[PDB]
RNA sequence: GAUGGGGAAGCUCCGUUUCAAAGGCCUGAUUUUAUGCAGGCCACCAUCGAAAGGGAAUCCGGUUAAGAUUCCGGAACCUGG
RNA sequence: GUUCUUUGUAAAGUGCCUUCGAAGAGUCGAGUUGUUUGGGAAUGCAGCUCUAAGUGGGUGGUAAAUUCCAUCUAAAGCUAA
RNA sequence: UUGACCUCAAAUCAGGUAGGAGUACCCGCUGAACUUAAGCAUAUCAAUAAGCGGAGGAAAAGAAACCAACCGGGAUUGCCUUAGUAACGGCGAGUGAAGCGGCAAAAGCUCAAAUUUGAAAUCUGGUACCUUCGGUGCCCGAGUUGUAAUUUGGAGAGGG
């Protein structure tokens, strides 16, 4: 079964996955900034990413906001070239979908985030949802074929950066790129 | 106590063990009620430090218990 | 509701309490010329603590209780006694 | 100025402190040094 | 007042094109009803079953097992959410061979598997039986909801990515 | 000025008048002292913010090295039980 | 030292056959905007659009085309110095 | 009239969880000007300072969607080189890194996708080598249950 449903909502818009996204995000939409869990929207290539099992269970829900950058200030102002000068319209490095991992992060640390999936777009935002595992929890550990996420120092990374988009944001390249600095480099 | 310690380590009751701090109490109070002229205190001091002692002696021999 | 852990030991007491026989100069007099014994305290002087304490420790009893807080950190009580207690009477302690 | 404990409590302390260099400390033996070297004038200095 | 979020969800679940979709209505137009009072006749058999008649119990396990051709009368339900899981077989249903049923009670076909839920049960044996079942039900429930599946589409309509499946039941490669 | 929430990479910003479970309380209550229920008021949209505003109830006499509408003498009125 | 040995249906290594199981989508790539790079019609990053494939893709330090060829398996993970 | 399925809550009712801190040094985001260009915009300053959010004993990276000509090489990390050179640049002022070579330290590996729908998991109780809320057992009781095992670079075969 698992795999119709992953090579199944890889056919966006389509009929179906249309008259879904619709009724869904027209649903989704209104409940709340992030909504945590409920019991795994798509669950295909979910497991393709360690799906739901975690810890026992648990995988929350998060509306980013759609858009550009917010330059705040008023002004310019501050010089401008090397705009500086400029304001409107820069481009966040940040990863649109990165922002909900971290919220979801705060919205509760009483676990940690194994990775994060998307859903459906707005013009008024991006629909992503990200999972979790308990760590601080049971077999979590315990039948701890996954302790990775349970072990001291990889828990809250859930923003550190080593995370998966921001991993990809980055350098998990490999040749052909300046990108696992740091660095600086070279002084 | 005013030892010893190797003493009130055993072991009259919490009522017993009881007016032995009551007693040691009063003393230091009456103690003070001299507050006349030196002072020294000396044994003031002597009272108290042992005040302790007892009192020391006396919320490890519940813990303990809780311990069980 | 209910548990199945806890706190600790009835860590204590809190008592005690009452301070160092406050008596100079004027105090004597106090418990001279008025009757009125002018003990002292811990400043978290329970009040009518007081009461309980002398009416307890030095045990006659007592009918005010008047209470400043002295400008040292001195609480020092003012407390009375009824037709009982006769101060230098009851000035067996001091 | 009918104050307030928390100005209370350090008023008095202004007092308790307000005090000449002890004297027995003077010849404590190993050395001590002289004079209350903090010392507030409620006059000079002042308080809060 | 917050019974609301899903009362209105259920609402436009029904107001936008009121159909919509593959089977997607099949399992809402000729939903609301599949499959009869009739089919309590199944799941009556299918409830002492596991006496009379093993029993099967396996989402995935369903899935394989009519790429396996060993099924029975396999009764897919009403109830889905997302719907996405149980829309896979309103489809290698006619296109392996078994004789698909969109039958009611999600929770229901749950019942027959001795625990919560539970996804789409089936079978794959009797001799007392084999007749009363596969006879008057298979008979009637393979004609309803797989004739059915021959238009359906409309009626509502679409039975939709087809040329899913073909990927799918192609994909092996 | 917290919270129902919403903006912001974020410190944080914004909102107390337009968004479950309400907030509790009440008398009677299923009661031998829990606690539903009969019924009522029901976003009360937390709380802070006045030693000149609002605002329960004391006065006369005596007293000290230094207090006092208190201490003490007499005579009072308020509040809760 | 192991006075034990609950198992030995507990696990490992040939040539024979089964497009043998088939492997990550709002992703890959692209248009554009900013940004960044030594990056150069040649960096990555992130927005807004568009959106694959499965003898498929990625790359090959000039853009198109068409042949070829070379070289790895991406869009899920852990991991000592 | 009586059970559940399901999204939603409310519990001081059970038990854990975070929140602050913090010299250095690590992952990020976010971002100046002063400066040099003898002017000043380009640009340099600088992916620098300031601001913010996260770790650790290190961190991060790492079994390639690499480097490559043939030749071939074979995860990272660091050093010496490569190199002030390929490039970048009012091609001005200045930027300026790589990749078969010698070193240093050495490790390799597991998932998703596949079946017999689980006999795998949390607890809480009784008892247990472990002496009270506790290292793990057993049996049992509620609950979990698209999360029991082979298979994942290479394939082991996967099945026969």
């Amino acid at each position: 079964a698992y795999k119709y449903l992953e090579e199944l909502q890889r056919k966006k818009q389509s009929d179906v996955l249309r008259f879904l996204q619709r009724v869904r995000v027209w649903e989704y939409r209104q409940k709340n900034v992030i909504h945590r869990a409920a019991r795994p929207t798509r669950p295909d290539k979910a497991r393709r990413l360690g799906y739901k099992a975690k810890q026992g269970f648990v995988i929350y829900r998060v509306r980013v906001r759609r858009g550009n950058r917010k330059r705040p200030v008023p002004k310019g102002a501050t010089y401008g070239k090397p705009t500086n000068q400029g304001v409107n319209e820069l481009k966040y490095q940040r990863s649109l979908r990165a922002t909900a991992e971290e919220r979801v992060g705060r919205r509760a640390a009483n676990l940690r985030v194994l990775n994060s999936y998307w859903v459906n777009q707005d013009s008024t935002y991006k629909y992503f949802e990200v999972i979790l595992v308990d760590p601080q929890h049971k077999a979590i550990r315990r039948d701890a074929r996954y302790n990775w996420i349970c072990d001291p120092v990889h828990k809250h990374r859930e923003a550190r950066g080593l995370t998966a988009t921001g991993k990809k944001s980055r350098g998990i390249n490999k040749g052909h790129k300046f990108n696992n600095t740091k660095a600086g480099r070279r002084k | 106590m005013a030892g010893v310690k190797a003493y009130e380590l055993r072991t009259k009751s919490k009522e017993q063990l009881a007016s032995q701090l009551v007693d040691l109490k009063k003393e230091l109070a009456e103690l003070k009620v001299q507050k006349l002229s030196r002072p020294s205190l000396p044994k003031i001091k002597t009272v108290r430090k042992s005040i302790a002692c007892v009192l020391t002696v006396i919320n490890e021999q519940q813990r303990e218990a809780v311990r069980q | 509701y209910a548990s199945k852990a806890v706190p600790h030991y009835n860590r204590l007491d809190s008592y005690k309490v009452i301070e160092q026989p406050i008596t100079s100069e004027t105090a004597m007099k106090k418990v001279e010329d008025g009757n009125i014994l002018v003990f002292q305290v811990s400043m978290k002087a329970n009040k009518y603590q007081i009461k309980k304490a002398v009416k307890e420790l030095y045990e006659v009893d007592v009918l005010k209780v008047n209470t400043l807080v002295r400008p040292n950190g001195t609480k020092k009580a003012y407390v009375r006694l009824t037709a009982d207690y006769d101060a230098l009477d009851i000035a067996n302690r001091i | 100025a009918q104050k307030s404990f928390r100005i209370k409590q350090k008023m008095a302390k202004a007092k308790k402190q307000n005090r000449p260099l002890p004297q027995w400390i003077r010849l404590r033996t190993n050395n001590t040094i002289r004079y209350n070297a903090k010392r507030r004038n409620w006059r000079r200095t002042k308080m809060n | 007042f917050q019974y609301t979020l899903d009362r209105n969800t259920a609402a436009e679940t029904f107001k936008l094109f009121n159909k919509y979709r593959p089977e997607t209505a099949a399992e809402k137009k000729e939903r609301l009803t599949k499959e009869a009072a009739a089919v309590a006749e199944g799941k009556s058999k299918q409830d002492a079953s596991p006496k009379p008649y093993a029993v099967k119990y396996g989402l995935n396990h369903v899935v394989a097992l009519i790429e396996n051709k060993k099924a029975k009368l396999v009764l897919i339900a009403n109830d889905v959410d997302p719907i996405e899981l149980v829309v896979f077989l309103p489809a290698l249903c006619k296109k392996m061979g078994v004789p698909y049923a969109i039958v009611k009670g999600k929770a229901r076909l749950g019942t027959l598997v001795n625990q919560k839920t539970s996804a789409v049960a089936a079978l794959t044996e009797v001799r007392a039986e084999d007749e009363a079942a596969l006879a008057k039900l298979v008979s009637t429930i393979d004609a309803n909801f797989a004739d059915k599946y021959d238009e359906v589409k409309k009626h509502w309509g679409g039975g939709i990515l087809g040329n899913k499946a073909q990927a799918k039941m192609d994909k092996r490669a």
